[PDB]
């Protein structure tokens, strides 16, 4: 039985995106901390062969010098969001002389949301949601932020949030070490050791990528080395 | 319209205590033939407001056709708001610098009298989309000859009576009668007050020619 | 289960159950209220949260200067009518240098949102809304809903449990009229608690506030703002 | 105006005069007419100061969100021609627009001048406005490859100095630029009435 | 046939102190050589810490003060917060030179306070093209207001003088005085000479009258 | 103003252009290339307005590329010449007309050596030798006295150098260098430029 | 126009329309391609060998500009269609930046490229997956695979097509450094890959090599039988005088 | 409007479009279509379904198209998809000939082609072309080639091949009897006749029920010519004098 990509369900919900949301949970996890010293991101890569070069693997990448995304789940939907916010930010940017704010940047690809459907549509539009879910960390006037949006194009500001397919247990892991205070060191430490828990490959410096961005950096991929200066103190 | 054709002169307007005075002729020239004199130039735009025009009769035609229809869409909803005279001089300022922008403007200069919340507007608006605010307002020729005498009343007094205002309109009238080519010894009167728009018919202005007696010495 | 996808398909019984398929989208939503004195327009909306490490979702936009309001389902539907009625604001004000009268407002969200629900391929717009308003006729709290129908509301509310809150209002409606602002918040606050189990109340961080009158441009408070208001009320019974 | 970029073994010089001009009235003498696109990417402006500089700035937003996607930085060559590409589409529309995209690329040392008109040459010196003439003078008697760096700094700045003395829309004061490997460094803003009693006593 | 352009004349002036930023104007609205208004001022509000002078076709004015006031709301609707004046400057740029081939006949300069307080003042040409000064005129009489600011608050051409910063006072008295003496040269200029004052308290308006001929 | 030369020979086709970048009154480059390697034996000669010269020759040049990919041969010299031809002459009633004035030189397995004339106006016309600007008003006439069908490539070189001399001694325009290249059964060939030590 | 949608989401969070395409590049000839110091090579295995049919009009091998070269899997003709594109990006991108192309940002076009059909209405996914190989300036020699889906990712040799997991699995376990270190042993490589798999002859294999700032290479019938005969000495010298 | 949609450009579970090879299938069931190269030319050879004794015949041929001066093709399938694609084919060439100012290269134009009908198995929601075509010509970079196409879009240059009913036992027929590099138009013709005669269910084979063309190189310009009655008269004759002469020994 088929219907429209644009039917309710009797419980009130678009079907195509509680799928999408279904989507979400096989893809790699990845957390996002908030730190008045900068936000912080990681996510594991799962290389599936030794023969992928691992670094051809980002599910972290910067939307502006003081902006980052993380992402999880069908990420060829993601690419197309990401270049839609840096395209948005540098708009910004020519016609008032400024930064975007985070939640300015997460606000407008949240837009993009139900811009789905067939008929009384363009040619071009889009067929089905995007399958994704992304991690907006960076720093603005309002210091360091972090924000979450979903499929349903709902986003929402977090302290601390884990997305992708160990979403639950990396909360409550979340949800058991953070307080309002930590220090960026910390931050990274508790990521990367949640990280380890969840993941099913051994963590080590070629498995994942970490991310900060602190009012005084700005975007900055962690190297091999860094990553592995962090994974020492395991 | 690139090239006026039937056109109408002069546009008189003025505030008075408690209300707002408008005043022009009937005629429509066709050049410097006066072919329809018997046409009316002033338009009741609700009962707040009210609305003279020089230039284009057509397009004046056009302009009463519309605000016609907008005050009916209006006062079809009758959710207890209206169009206040600004509003409505918004609007039309709107609308003039609209068709400007086109290249195709409406040929017309026109004056918005009104009369809401106890305040007195007389409002200005050009072609162009050039608008603003004053005591008193005079189109085409009047703003050569009747707005200098309007403008020497009010500031020696600037609170006139109905009644006042009323005797500097029919003086200004008679003066632009006198001194205008394309102008007509036929014209009209238009008042709001918080009664309403009252339009008084077809008006003469005594002349006085005296001074043709007056070739040789 | 043959009338259920379509919007364009009647059911034998006279009915179009995508059209009450989304409404059922409103009630998926945090309860929020609205009431209005003479002289004020007060939202009182309850924010939710995901999990404590995430901050409580907004439920109050923003419309105009004299038009505020609170929101009920899909983010993003609610989103697009938002900008939908700040763009309709700002055209009134480019026009006519005067702000829009509301119930004019909300005629035309009526006209908009009535659309998609006679088109193939289409579907109603998932979110309710509660609109607060101050024009030269007063205050005005009025209510859209998916099917594109909308009231002139006293006292309203809208989304889960949103039934208690309701309860309460229909109660104070005589009240109402002649309360100053923060008996209007208050009783505001009361209904919106009555959606609540004794085991949970108010709270400075699950509490936004958005009032507009004839002193006050629409303003919401959200945080350490909110305290004022409700700093002031009962203990609440059991 | 009075522009005038060349390229040496330490690098690219750039340098011009401040004057903008409403007909014969001196509208302004403090105008920065080296815009910074990158910190590895400068673009003189002479012509209409709009047009130059609204066309400028969407380079350089062209120029960030091509750092983006390719992660890596631009070339001298796909900046000036992503410049003529944009102003080309608008040839014969009236846009008055003469500018030099000065840098440092993997091919080295880096300069383009790109017309409104739609000219787009790589070459070794470059003087662009209404007093490019009497700056080509001076600077083709001064020009070496081999200049040493504060050499080149004053052959720029004379340069433009004795264009400001000739050309009537040339003047307020010489600033200058210079392009080195690791990025663009503010040389120099001197006024010229300064350098006149510099040059002359 | 026919011209979309009408002058209206106006003079405008902007001056950035320390603390404060000073945008003034004439209220004298003409074409050809009649008067419209004599209570015209060309003074436009546009946040608590902003303030817009245009001067030049009427028409153009009004419109892009709608414009822009209806842009900061949007702004603020956007990104929950004010436009910065620096923001309203590069906003004005990209707005004025949207109209590159039909432009606004319109000088402007943009007066007001900077995020860190202190004064600032935008000076624009009619397609977008906009520079920060310390001190500007624009409109018919600018050519008679700019050279004594330059010689007064430049100290241009002043052999061994202090360079006091320029108080409010004296910046007031010193914008009383060029739009005095421009009402005497200049046919455009006259009537009534409206200054707005924009410091850490807000926006104060004062009213000077200059002669009617 | 800009001199385009091309001089074909039995089995080889030589062209030759001036190295000058000029506006106003100046000189701005004295290294300008005014040819285009399109194939790996097609060389396209352009000349005229701003930015059309330059827009057009890469367009073309980009789609005999292209033409080479999707195929794995080239376009030879007349196909290329009645795809540029063709191209030119359908924007000469269009909105954006390419004011560009050119010559074709190439050499195929089949046909030999080739060489194209082109006026703005998209009329295409093979000859044994042509010549573009000014100058030419000046040269062609030395090239008929002094061309036969039979001529070797450096008595070709000579020829040409006979006429960039006159170039020297009648022109007023300054034209100091001219790039110099050949065309044969072994592809392009770029020669010593023919320059004079003026100054 | 048809305004359809044809790929959505399952109630499992599948895309169906997608999975079906990579099916259909699993019944497809199998491609494999390795990466090695100066050299990069590309073969092709089950040809169809008919004998009667001409070998170059059916090459599963293709190159989009002088610098990058490309084999695929799956429909041929959904693969003649994204060899075009792919080639007109090429000039385009020459057109409007001066520089040629890098092989990540073609290999990034086509992904794009098959993502924007998974996505839009009235369209349907191609069903083919791409061995990109290419050396982009600055001389480091680079090899990507892209998908139905629109992902696409960076390998050292990599295969896909018909029994693609046996001969990834095979090089996994024969992709060393002493292995690809010359050119003649990493075309060996590739060849000893392919025959893993493929109904063992030869003339069923097509090989092809890009090398340096050289153009690309086929290898003829005659060429690829020496290697497989040194392959099959290497066979017999090594593996014979052991077991 | 979406329960009326066949989705005719979707693929199946299996990773296949059904629409494709269900037209596979109606080309199955259409006449015996085969081309043959050689060394101094290449033949069409197909059978005519349009067989009855009261047809008019008005035309050169039933099966066999002119495209262009230099080549022609034979079809299998839908007749009216057939005219489609082959006026399309026509305009194609005549194009590249406007633009280029030479004949179109073989391989382009049936690539030329092949690419709308892939464009009809991607997108648009129509059914496709039910038909496959055979492409003999010369050019000047291969000569002498034969091609195939099917509905899928795709295409192959092939040296012989068949198309139609009973084409598969007639590619294997032509597997025995082919000559890579040895094959002469003449001995083409035979292997023409011997397999059309094997195949076409209806034996005995009259040159009323076949329709053959050669395409040849003739100084300097390409010859394409519809072969008479009679001289396919003489090839089979010829055909069971070698028939009835390899059976006496036994
Ligand atoms: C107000 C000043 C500070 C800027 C000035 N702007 C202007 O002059 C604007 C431009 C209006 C326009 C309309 C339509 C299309 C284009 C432009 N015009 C006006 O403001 C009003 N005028 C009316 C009568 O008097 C002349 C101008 C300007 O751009 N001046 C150019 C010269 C110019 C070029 C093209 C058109 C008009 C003028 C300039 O300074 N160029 C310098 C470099 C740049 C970056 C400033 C140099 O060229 C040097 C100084 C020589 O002038």
């Amino acid at each position: 039985y088929d219907r429209g990509v644009n039917t309710f369900s009797p419980e009130g919900r678009l079907f195509q995106v509680e799928y999408a949301i279904e989507a979400i949970k096989l893809g790699s996890t990845a957390i996002g901390i908030q730190t008045s010293e900068g936000v912080c991101l990681a996510v594991e890569k799962r290389i599936t062969s030794p023969l992928m070069e691992p670094s051809s693997i980002e599910k972290i990448v910067e939307i502006d010098a003081h902006i980052g995304c993380a992402m999880s789940g069908l990420i060829a939907d993601a690419k197309t969001l990401i270049d839609k916010a840096r395209v948005e930010t540098q708009n910004h940017w020519f016609t008032y002389n400024e930064t975007m704010t985070v939640e300015s940047v997460t606000q407008a690809v949240s837009n993009l949301a139900l811009q789905f459907g067939e008929e009384d549509a363009d040619p071009g539009a889009m067929s089905r949601p995007f399958g994704v879910a992304l991690l907006f960390g960076g720093v603005d006037e309002k210091g360091p932020q972090l924000f979450h949006m979903d499929p349903s194009g709902t986003f929402v500001q977090c302290d601390a949030r884990a997305i992708g397919s160990a979403s639950e247990g990396a909360q409550s892991s979340l949800q058991e070490v953070y307080h309002k205070s930590m220090t960026l060191k910390e931050a990274i430490k508790s990521s990367l050791i949640i990280l380890k828990q969840v993941m099913e490959e051994k963590l080590n410096a070629t498995n994942i990528e970490l991310a900060t961005v602190q009012p005084g950096q700005n975007f900055h991929m962690f190297t091999k080395e860094e990553l592995e200066e962090v994974i020492k103190d395991i | 319209t690139q090239n006026p054709m039937v056109t109408g002169t002069s546009v008189l307007g003025v505030k008075f205590e408690g209300g707002v005075v408008i005043a022009a002729d009937m005629l429509g020239s066709y050049g410097s033939l006066a072919r329809f004199r018997n046409i009316s130039r002033i338009m009741r735009v609700n009962n707040s407001t009210m609305l003279g025009a020089s230039g284009d009769y057509a397009d004046f035609q056009y302009l009463k056709q519309v605000l016609g229809q907008m005050v009916i869409d209006e006062e079809l909803l009758g959710d207890g708001h209206s169009y206040s005279p600004r509003a409505i001089h918004s609007w039309l300022t709107r609308a003039m610098y609209s068709r400007r922008s086109k290249m195709n403007p409406l040929w017309n200069t026109m004056v918005i009298g009104g009369y809401a919340d106890g305040e007195s507007f007389l409002g200005y608006v050009d072609m162009l989309g050039v608008a603003y605010e004053a005591p008193s307002l005079a189109t085409g020729y009047g703003a050569y000859l009747a707005q200098p005498l309007l403008r020497e009343v009010l500031e020696k007094q600037p609170v006139l009576s109905q009644t006042e205002a009323r005797d500097l309109v029919e003086r200004c009238m008679r003066v632009l009668y006198y001194r205008d080519a394309r102008s007509y010894n036929r014209f009209q009167i238009a008042t709001v007050t918080e009664k309403g728009v009252e339009i008084e018919g077809p008006l003469s202005t005594e002349t006085n020619w005296d001074i043709a007696h007056m070739i040789s010495g | 289960n043959q009338y259920d996808n379509d919007v364009t398909v009647w059911s034998p019984q006279g009915r179009i159950h995508q059209i009450e398929y989304a409404m059922e989208a409103v009630k998926q939503g945090s309860a929020t209220v609205g009431l209005k004195s003479k002289t004020h327009a007060v939202l009182v909306a309850l924010k939710r949260a995901q999990s404590e490490l995430a901050a409580h979702q907004k439920k109050i936009l923003h419309v105009d200067n004299h038009i505020g309001i609170s929101i009920a389902g899909l983010t993003a539907d609610a989103r697009l009518l938002c900008n939908f009625m700040r763009q309709e604001c700002l055209d009134s004000r480019f026009v006519f240098d005067r702000p829009l009268p509301v119930s004019r407002l909300v005629s035309l969200i009526g006209s908009k949102t009535q659309i998609p629900t006679q088109r193939y391929g289409r579907r109603p717009y998932g979110v309710g809304l509660l609109i607060a308003g101050y024009d030269d006729m007063g205050p005005h709290i009025f209510q859209t809903c998916p099917s594109a129908n909308y009231f002139d509301c006293r006292a309203m509310s809208i989304g889960a449990r949103s039934q208690s809150a309701r309860t309460y209002l229909e109660r104070h409606m005589s009240e109402f009229m002649e309360c100053n602002l923060n008996e209007l918040v208050k009783h505001g606050l009361r209904a919106l608690r009555e959606t609540l189990p004794a085991e949970q109340d108010l709270t400075t961080k699950n509490v936004s506030i958005g009032i507009v009158g004839k002193d006050l441009e629409f303003t919401i408070y959200d945080d350490d703002d909110v305290s004022p208001f409700l700093e002031g009320l009962e203990e609440r019974p059991q | 105006t009075t522009t005038l970029a060349f390229k040496f073994r330490h690098g690219v010089i750039v340098a011009a005069d401040s004057r903008a001009t409403a007909g014969a009235y001196i509208a302004s003498q403090t105008v920065k007419k080296v815009i910074e696109i990158n910190p590895y990417l400068l673009g003189t402006m002479a012509g209409g100061a709009a047009d130059c500089s609204f066309w400028e700035r969407l380079l350089a937003r062209q120029c960030r969100i091509y750092e983006l996607r390719n992660k890596e930085r631009i070339s001298v060559a796909a900046a000036s021609k992503l410049l003529a590409n944009m102003v080309y589409q608008y040839k014969g529309m009236g846009l008055s627009m003469g500018t030099m995209i000065c840098g440092w690329d993997k091919r080295g040392p880096g300069l383009y001048y790109v017309d409104s008109e739609g000219n787009r040459i790589s070459g070794a010196t470059f003087s662009v406005g209404s007093g490019s003439v009497y700056a080509y003078g001076v600077m083709d008697r001064g020009y070496s490859y081999d200049l040493e760096v504060e050499q080149a700094y004053d052959l720029a700045r004379r340069a433009i100095y004795q264009a400001t003395y000739r050309d009537a829309y040339s003047g307020g004061a010489v600033n200058l630029y210079h392009v080195r490997e690791d990025g663009w460094i503010r040389v120099s803003s001197d006024n010229v009435a300064d350098l006149h009693e510099k040059y002359s006593g | 046939r026919f011209s979309p352009y009408v002058f209206n004349g106006g003079t405008i002036l902007a001056i950035a102190g320390e603390d404060f930023a000073i945008v003034a104007s004439d209220t004298r609205l003409s074409e050809g050589f009649s008067i419209h208004t004599r209570d015209s001022p060309k003074c436009y509000k546009l946040t608590d810490k902003t303030v817009i002078g245009c001067s030049g076709f009427h028409g153009d004015c009004l419109t892009l003060t709608k414009i822009i006031e209806a842009r900061l709301k949007m702004y603020k609707h956007s990104n929950n917060k004010a436009m910065t004046t620096g923001a309203i400057a590069a906003m004005l740029s990209t707005i004025l030179y949207s109209r590159r081939f039909f432009p606004y006949y319109v000088y402007n300069i943009i007066g007001g306070l900077d995020e860190e307080g202190k004064g600032a003042v935008y000076s624009f040409d009619p397609v977008g093209s906009y520079q920060r000064d310390s001190f500007k005129a624009g409109g018919s009489a600018s050519a008679m207001l700019q050279p004594l600011l330059d010689n007064q608050v430049g100290f241009k051409n002043m052999q061994n003088v202090e360079h006091v910063p320029l108080s409010l006072d004296r910046a007031m008295r010193l914008v009383k005085d060029v739009f005095i003496s421009a009402a005497e040269r200049d046919v455009y200029t006259g009537d009534a000479l409206r200054i707005c004052i924009v410091t850490k308290e807000g926006i104060r308006e004062e009213t000077v009258s200059l002669r009617k001929d | 103003m800009e001199y385009l030369i091309g001089i074909q020979g039995p089995d080889y086709v030589l062209v030759a252009s001036d190295r000058v970048a000029a506006s106003n009154i100046v000189q701005m480059k004295d290294d300008h290339d005014k040819m285009f390697k399109m194939s790996e034996k097609i060389l396209l000669l352009c000349v005229g307005e701003a930015g059309d010269t330059v827009q057009f020759a890469e367009y073309i040049q980009k789609n005999v590329q292209l033409y080479k990919m999707r195929n794995g041969y080239e376009l030879s010299p007349t196909a290329a010449a009645n795809f540029t031809r063709r191209n030119l002459a359908d924007c000469l009633r269009s909105r954006t007309p390419y004011h560009v004035n050119l010559l074709l030189a190439g050499y195929d397995e089949h046909e030999g050596p080739a060489l194209y004339y082109m006026d703005y106006l998209a009329a295409l016309a093979k000859a044994p030798f042509a010549a573009h600007g000014y100058g030419a008003f000046l040269t062609l006439s030395i090239l008929d006295r002094y061309y036969t069908p039979t001529i070797s490539r450096e008595r070709a070189v000579e020829l040409l150098r006979k006429c960039l001399e006159e170039l020297q001694k009648r022109f007023i325009l300054n034209l100091p260098t001219f790039s110099v290249r050949i065309i044969d059964k072994n592809g392009i060939h770029d020669l010593d430029n023919i320059s004079f030590p003026k100054q | 126009s048809y305004d359809r949608a044809i790929t959505v989401f399952s109630p499992d969070g599948h895309l169906f329309q997608v999975e079906y395409a990579q099916e259909a590049v699993k019944k497809g000839s199998t491609a494999v391609g390795v990466r090695g110091r100066d050299i990069v090579v590309l073969g092709v295995e089950k040809k169809s060998v008919a004998k009667l049919q001409d070998e170059r009009t059916v090459r599963k091998i293709c190159a989009l500009d002088d610098n990058v070269c490309m084999a695929f899997a799956g429909l041929t003709a959904d693969a003649r269609i994204v060899i075009n594109r792919a080639r007109v990006e090429c000039q385009s991108h020459r057109l409007t930046v001066e520089d040629p192309v890098t092989v990540e940002y073609i290999t990034r076009y086509i992904a794009s490229l098959k993502q924007r059909y998974t996505q839009s209405n009235g369209r349907r996914p191609f069903g083919i997956s791409a061995l990109i190989v290419g050396f982009d300036f600055d001389g480091t020699p680079r090899l990507y695979q892209t998908d139905p889906s629109g992902t696409y990712h960076a390998w050292k040799a990599n295969a896909i097509g018909r029994g693609a997991k046996s001969v990834r699995e095979f090089l996994e376990k024969n992709y060393t450094d002493e292995a690809i270190e010359t050119d003649d042993l990493t075309i060996k490589l590739v060849i000893k890959a392919l025959l893993e798999v493929v109904q063992s002859g030869g003339k069923n294999i097509e090989l092809a090599v890009m090398r340096r700032d050289q153009s690309l290479k086929i290898l003829n019938p005659e060429e690829i039988e020496k290697y497989v005969a040194e392959i099959e000495k290497e066979k017999e010298e090594n593996e014979k005088k052991k077991q | 409007s979406r329960r009326y949609d066949s989705r005719t450009t979707i693929f199946s579970p299996e990773g296949r479009l059904y629409q494709v090879e269900y037209a596979m299938e109606a080309i199955g069931h259409a006449g015996t279509c085969l081309g043959i190269l050689a060394n101094d030319g290449v033949l069409l050879a197909a059978e005519r379904r349009n067989i009855h004794k009261l047809l008019d015949e008005v035309f050169f041929s039933e099966k066999i198209y002119k495209l262009n001066e230099d080549m022609a093709c034979s079809v299998a399938g839908i007749t009216s998809d057939a005219n489609v694609l082959t006026n399309e084919l026509r305009l194609i060439a005549q194009r590249y000939l406007l633009q280029y100012q030479e004949p179109i290269p073989c391989e382009q134009l049936v690539t030329a082609l092949c690419d709308i009908k892939q464009a009809y198995t991607q997108f648009g929601g129509k059914r496709p072309f039910g038909v496959s075509l055979l492409y003999i010509g010369w050019d000047k970079h291969y000569g002498f080639q034969l091609y195939q196409s099917d509905p899928s879009g795709n295409y192959g240059g092939w040296k012989a091949t068949c198309i139609g009913n009973n084409s598969a036992a007639a590619v294997s027929m032509l597997k025995q009897d082919y000559k890579e590099g040895e094959m002469t138009l003449k001995s083409a013709l035979a292997l023409a006749i011997k397999v059309l005669n094997k195949t076409m269910d209806v034996s005995k084979l009259s040159a009323e029920k076949v329709e053959i063309a050669t395409l040849t190189r003739e100084n300097g310009k390409t010859v394409i010519r519809v072969l008479k009655q009679k001289e396919v008269e003489q090839l089979i004759k010829k055909h069971e004098e070698e028939e009835a002469k390899a059976e006496r020994e036994k």
